[PDB]
């Protein structure tokens, strides 16, 4: 179940980074 | 321009010479072609 | 609303954020990809080797046997339940002697049964052009028994119970053995040999002698580096570098016994009163590398209880 | 910075546009060649199995 | 800065290519050059 | 930079154009020779197998 | 630079033209001799087989 | 101009000399020609 | 002029002397001529 | 003139002395003349 959790944390990190970049870059 | 023509030529020639020497020496040491006995 | 207008308003300051993020991502990706590629295309590092007789030595591929000597083997064994005309191997039947010959004599030298003695009648002595090889083999067996019962028995049981057999010195070659090969003569002069004419309990002592100088120290260093190369453990394997004369590591007494054994081999079998005459081994001096081959225990050594009891350290 | 588009003018120069275009084309060509070579190597001998 | 990015990318690519070819050759898993 | 083409004027000097042209021709010739040599060597003894 | 041709004026001096001619002639002679020597050595003993 | 004639001459002559010496030494050490007592 | 007469003379003389010494030493050491025992 | 008399004299004297010493040493070391035992 390790790879599923790795994908989950990676997706969360990507989503947070994109959201904060969009907030700053506007 | 960010880089000069002289530096580009120097780097390219040095890299080419080093690569050619390395490739000939490695192919000679591999003993895969029957070249020079 | 922002707290850093110079970083979140201007384009030049707005570029640095993306530049740093890209740099971190590129570094992580490159490291991960290189290490994944390295760990995916590499073979399994350590394959263990198991063999019920030898210690890291193998003889299972037996293509050197002509396959007709094996055919005559069973006929001989069936004809004679007990050995006939045997002078060394005693206390064993024909089946056990045949097993010893197949696994040890032929396995250790990688030669056919016809190399030494005739397949037609295994008991013949001097009716064929290969009797000299059989005589040399008998002398080799007697030498091995002497070495086992006089020197290996002195080592403690901590080292193990490994014995000396044909494959210890031969390592799969019938002849043309190479003590002092070129690959082990790296840092030393190309014509250096072990000083086998000295008394090793005090032969190589230099510390504070005041009757020697740098030349004797150089000779001592050559011998010591040879002892290092013949194993793979470095200069501390037998020594404590704070004081070399000390006897505390417990492999230095073993080295004393080994040195005495090598001197005995040199002065009794290699060249007793002339290497050319009255001496087996064709005048080749022994070496630590000959048996040990860069390991603590020789690969050709046999496990305890494997060799015949007549040749064993405790017959 | 006359040749540079208005969006990228504050960061770039006239010659840096041309050098950047050359580098971009070189990267794309190298990527295509690498993809072809990797596919050929996989067809010759898989490494994952 | 454009120059620093170009230099870093070029050196990184060269080093990775050389290291990967050496590793693949030393692996002995492809039957290349004997 | 009279001889240099218009698009390459902000990148090249008049004397550097000739040296660059010489280098380009040399690289082309070397590439053709290398292709021929590689084809001959493969025809002699393959290295991939 | 009276002797230097019109194309090569921006790169060469009048004094360097003659030395360049000498170097070119020497290189051509060296290549001819090298070709002869290589043919002779191949006729003596092939090095590829 | 990008380079002077003197530097080009020096580099070319040095490269030629080193390459000639290296090739002669390699051919001599290869022992594949029967030259100068094998 | 790119080079002086002095520099050319010096380089040529040093190269010639070194090459002559090297060739004589190689020929003597090869032991293929039966010269000087 | 490219060279002066002093430099030529010094270089020639040094070269001659070095060559003579080297030749005597090589001849003595060769052991092919029966000179000095
Ligand atoms: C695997 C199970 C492990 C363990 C693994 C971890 C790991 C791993 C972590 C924690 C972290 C924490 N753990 Mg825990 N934890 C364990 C057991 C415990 C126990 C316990 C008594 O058993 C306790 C009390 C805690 C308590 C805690 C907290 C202190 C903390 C999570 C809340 C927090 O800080 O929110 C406050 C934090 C935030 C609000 C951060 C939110 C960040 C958002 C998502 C943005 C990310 C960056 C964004 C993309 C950047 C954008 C802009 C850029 C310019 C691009 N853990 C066990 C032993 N725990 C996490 C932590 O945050 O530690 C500091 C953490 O990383
Ligand atoms: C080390 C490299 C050499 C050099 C080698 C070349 C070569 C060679 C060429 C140029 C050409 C150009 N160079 Mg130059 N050039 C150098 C230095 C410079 C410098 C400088 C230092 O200031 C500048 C400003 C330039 C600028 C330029 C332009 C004047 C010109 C057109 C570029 C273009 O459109 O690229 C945009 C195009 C690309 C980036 C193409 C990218 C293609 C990729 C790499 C894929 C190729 C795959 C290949 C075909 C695969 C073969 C596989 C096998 C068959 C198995 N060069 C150095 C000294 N240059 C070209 C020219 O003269 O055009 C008339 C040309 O042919
Ligand atoms: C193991 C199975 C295959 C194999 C599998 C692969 C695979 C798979 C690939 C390659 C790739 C390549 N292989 Mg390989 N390879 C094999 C055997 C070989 C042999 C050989 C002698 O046997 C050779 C010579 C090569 C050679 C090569 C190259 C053509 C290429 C990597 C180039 C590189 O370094 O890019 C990195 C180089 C750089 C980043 C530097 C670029 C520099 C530019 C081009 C020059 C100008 C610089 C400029 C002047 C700088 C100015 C700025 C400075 C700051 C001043 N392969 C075997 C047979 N090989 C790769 C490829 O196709 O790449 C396109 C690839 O993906
Ligand atoms: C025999 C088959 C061998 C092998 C042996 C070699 C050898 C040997 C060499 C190469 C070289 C190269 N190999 Mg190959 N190579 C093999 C398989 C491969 C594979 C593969 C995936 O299988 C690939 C991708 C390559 C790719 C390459 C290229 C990177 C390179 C040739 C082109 C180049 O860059 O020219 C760019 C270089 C130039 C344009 C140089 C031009 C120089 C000019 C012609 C002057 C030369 C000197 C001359 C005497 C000057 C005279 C005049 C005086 C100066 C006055 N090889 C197999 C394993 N390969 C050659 C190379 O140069 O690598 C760097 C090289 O030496
Ligand atoms: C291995 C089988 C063959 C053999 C195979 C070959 C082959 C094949 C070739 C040679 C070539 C040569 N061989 Mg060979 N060779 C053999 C045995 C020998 C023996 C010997 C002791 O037996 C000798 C002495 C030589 C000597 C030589 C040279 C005559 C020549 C290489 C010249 C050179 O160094 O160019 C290196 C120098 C340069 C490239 C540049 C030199 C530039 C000028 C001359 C420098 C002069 C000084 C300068 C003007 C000073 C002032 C200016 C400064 C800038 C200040 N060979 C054996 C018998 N030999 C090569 C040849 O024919 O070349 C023409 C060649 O291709
Ligand atoms: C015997 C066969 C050997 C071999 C032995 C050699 C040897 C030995 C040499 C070469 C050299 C070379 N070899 Mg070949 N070579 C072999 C196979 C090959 C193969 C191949 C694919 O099989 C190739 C491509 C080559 C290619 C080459 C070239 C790189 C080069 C010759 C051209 C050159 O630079 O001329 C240009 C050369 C010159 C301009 C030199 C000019 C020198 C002038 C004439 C002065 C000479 C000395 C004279 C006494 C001076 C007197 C006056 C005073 C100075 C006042 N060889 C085989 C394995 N080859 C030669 C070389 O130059 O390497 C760098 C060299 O020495
Ligand atoms: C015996 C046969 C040997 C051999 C032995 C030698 C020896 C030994 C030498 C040569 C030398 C040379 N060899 Mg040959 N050589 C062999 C095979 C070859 C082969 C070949 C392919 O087989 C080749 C191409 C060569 C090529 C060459 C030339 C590079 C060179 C002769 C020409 C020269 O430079 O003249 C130009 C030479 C001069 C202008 C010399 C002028 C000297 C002046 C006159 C001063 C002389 C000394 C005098 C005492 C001064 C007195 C007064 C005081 C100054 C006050 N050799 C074989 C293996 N060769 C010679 C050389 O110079 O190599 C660099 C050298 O020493
Ligand atoms: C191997 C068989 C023979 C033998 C065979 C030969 C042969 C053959 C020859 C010699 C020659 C000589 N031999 Mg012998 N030789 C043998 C044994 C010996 C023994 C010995 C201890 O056994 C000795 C001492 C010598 C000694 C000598 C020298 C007298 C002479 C070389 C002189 C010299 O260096 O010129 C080189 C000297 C110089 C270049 C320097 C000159 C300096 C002048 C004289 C003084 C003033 C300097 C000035 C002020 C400087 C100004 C500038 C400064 C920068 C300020 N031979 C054996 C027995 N010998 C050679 C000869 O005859 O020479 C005439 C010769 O050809
Ligand atoms: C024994 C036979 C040996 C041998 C042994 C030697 C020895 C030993 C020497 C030579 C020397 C030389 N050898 Mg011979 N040589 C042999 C074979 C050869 C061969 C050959 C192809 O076989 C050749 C070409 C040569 C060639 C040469 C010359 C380079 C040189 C002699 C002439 C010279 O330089 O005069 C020019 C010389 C001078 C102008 C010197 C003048 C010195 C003056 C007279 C002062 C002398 C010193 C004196 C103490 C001063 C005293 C007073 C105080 C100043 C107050 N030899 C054989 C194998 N040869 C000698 C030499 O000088 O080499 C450099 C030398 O030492
Ligand atoms: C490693 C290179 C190494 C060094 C160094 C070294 C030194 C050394 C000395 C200086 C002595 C003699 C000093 C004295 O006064 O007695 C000495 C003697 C023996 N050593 Fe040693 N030694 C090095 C390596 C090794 C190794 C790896 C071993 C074990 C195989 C070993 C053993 C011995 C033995 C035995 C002696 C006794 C010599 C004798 O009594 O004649 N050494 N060493």
């Amino acid at each position: 179940m390790a790879p599923f959790l790795m994908a989950f944390f990676t997706i969360v990190l990507i989503v947070a980074t994109l959201y904060f970049l969009s907030m700053i870059m506007s | 321009r960010p880089f000069e023509f002289r530096t580009s030529v120097v780097v390219s020639t040095l890299l080419g010479l080093v690569m050619a020497l390395l490739i000939h020496f490695v192919v000679l040491s591999s003993g895969a072609f029957n070249w020079l006995r | 609303p922002t707290l850093f207008p110079e970083i979140t308003n201007t384009v030049r300051g707005r570029f640095y954020i993306v530049a740093g993020i890209i740099s971190v991502v590129m570094a992580v990706a490159s490291i991960a990809i290189f290490w994944w590629i390295f760990y995916t295309i590499t073979p399994a590092p350590a394959p263990p080797l198991q063999n019920p007789i030898y210690v890291n030595y193998t003889q299972e591929p037996t293509d050197y046997i002509s396959a007709e000597s094996l055919a005559a083997m069973n006929a001989y064994i069936q004809a004679n339940p007990q050995p006939q005309a045997v002078q060394v191997l005693k206390g064993m039947t024909t089946a056990q002697i045949s097993a010893y010959m197949v696994a040890q004599v032929s396995g250790g030298l990688k030669v056919d049964c016809s190399y030494c003695h005739n397949i037609a009648n295994f008991a013949q002595q001097d009716g064929y052009p290969n009797a000299a090889k059989k005589v040399t083999a008998r002398k080799m067996m007697l030498m091995s028994a002497d070495l086992n019962q006089n020197y290996t028995a002195k080592l403690p049981a901590s080292v193990g119970g490994y014995q000396i057999t044909c494959a210890t010195c031969h390592n799969g070659k019938a002849a043309g053995l190479e003590p002092y090969p070129i690959e082990i003569m790296n840092t030393l002069p190309n014509d250096w040999r072990l000083p086998l004419e000295l008394d090793y309990p005090g032969g190589l002592v230099v510390t504070g002698r005041k009757d020697v100088s740098n030349h004797e120290v150089e000779q001592n260093q050559f011998a010591m580096y040879h002892m290092n190369v013949s194993m793979g453990q470095g200069c501390t394997f037998c020594h404590n570098a704070r004081y070399f004369p000390s006897y505390e590591i417990a492999q230095k007494n073993h080295s004393i016994i080994m040195l005495q054994m090598t001197k005995h081999i040199q002065e009794t079998y290699v060249a007793p009163g002339g290497r050319i005459a009255d001496g087996i081994m064709a005048g080749k001096s022994p070496s630590c590398w000959l048996c040990h081959q860069g390991a603590n225990i020789p690969p050709g050594a046999a496990k305890p209880g494997q060799v015949p009891a007549v040749l064993s350290s405790t017959p | 910075n006359d040749l540079v588009p208005d969006q990228w003018k504050p960061l770039f120069n006239n010659a840096q546009w041309l050098v950047h275009d050359i580098v971009v084309k070189t990267i794309y060509g190298g990527l295509i060649i690498a993809v072809i070579a990797h596919v050929l190597c996989w067809a010759w001998t898989p490494w994952i199995r």
